[PDB]
């Protein structure tokens, strides 16, 4: 009756196997499991890939999940996703740093980026305010190429965030990546621009933390759910079922992903 | 038969002279209105540099 869709983005077919069988064995049938591109609710997205229609990569440190070594630390990155057009054509984050050195014109995708980055420090504020941090730390990368899009990313999280009475606190990606990964409790909500290394950085500490699931919050208004290995795609399962209503069957997986996070299927 | 033709004929060389005149400046108008347009167009450099941005290097 109820439906999950799945998106592929750069995922293994065994990995987007092993969350089938998860699904079927654990759901039991009840709900069926569909596959598509783009989603805006019950959606589970599997690999690196950022999908087709998410604007907020938002990700924490569960509780429940949190590995011996990061035991208590508590931070959220949030990294800022513009909107994604087919795979030929030019994306976004490019044509906004290359029209202008081309001397193109830049009306429209200065408009489209800048209502991005406005939902995503939305967002980043909303995280810090209910986390209770007076500051935040924007991430940029500092090479010379994108010098265009993280300077209109700059002058709008700061607009914002300085609109709602917080803080903010620029650094590029080298150094915060590796106090993200050394020293993360320092850090309470770090913004991410949207470049590919940011969506590494997000992806090492989401794993690095011992796998957990990335939250989407697409331009319809929801909640997506995002794993790239077997057991962050397993927790992203489970998260999902629960938001369907289903408590024992989401335990059931998070203690299956705990115990044996790459042959979940089989463990629970 | 006498006065017209005669004054007629002594307009004759003037009226020449300055139609002479006259198209000569239609020519030379038609010349000097004349320029070469350099057209521009995109550096393919852009391209370049836009294409390897999409292979994610």
């Amino acid at each position: 009756s109820k439906q999950l869709t799945f998106i592929s983005a750069g995922a293994t077919a065994a990995v987007l196997q092993s969350a089938s069988a998860i699904v079927s064995k654990v759901a039991g049938g009840r709900v069926q499991t569909k596959t598509a591109k783009e989603a805006g609710r019950h959606a589970v997205v599997v690999g690196p890939e950022t999908p087709i229609g998410v604007h907020t990569a938002v990700t924490e440190v569960p509780k429940s999940a949190q590995d011996p070594l990061f035991s208590g630390v508590s931070t959220v990155v949030v990294r800022a996703v513009l909107p994604r057009a087919a795979p030929d054509s030019v994306q976004l984050r490019d044509a906004l740093d290359v029209y202008a050195s081309a001397g193109i014109d830049t009306k429209e995708e200065v408009r489209s980026a800048t209502e991005a980055f406005k939902k995503s420090a939305e967002v980043a504020v909303g995280k810090a305010k209910a986390k209770g941090v007076k500051r935040i730390v924007l991430v940029v990368k500092q090479a010379s190429k994108h010098n265009c899009i993280n300077e209109l990313f700059k002058k709008i999280s700061t607009e914002t965030i300085e609109s709602a009475g917080l803080t903010t606190e620029v650094v590029g990606t080298a150094a915060v990546a590796n106090q993200l990964i050394v020293n993360p409790e320092s850090l309470g909500v770090v913004l991410l621009n949207d470049v590919a290394a940011t969506e590494q950085i997000e992806l090492a500490f989401a794993g690095v933390v011992g796998g957990v699931s990335r939250v989407y919050h697409t331009v319809e208004g929801g909640k997506i759910s995002a794993g790239h290995s077997f057991k962050s795609v397993a927790l992203a399962v489970a998260q999902e079922l629960r938001e369907l209503g289903l408590s024992s069957e989401a335990d059931k997986v998070e203690a299956a992903a705990s115990k044996n996070p790459r042959a979940v299927v089989s463990a629970l | 038969d006498i006065m017209v033709p005669s004054f007629v004929y002594n307009k004759l060389p003037v009226i020449h002279f300055l139609q002479e005149k006259r198209a000569e400046q239609k020519l030379r108008r038609v010349l000097d209105e004349t320029y070469t347009e350099w057209t521009e167009e995109l550096d393919q450099a852009h391209v370049t540099d836009a294409i390897t941005r999409s292979l994610n290097i």
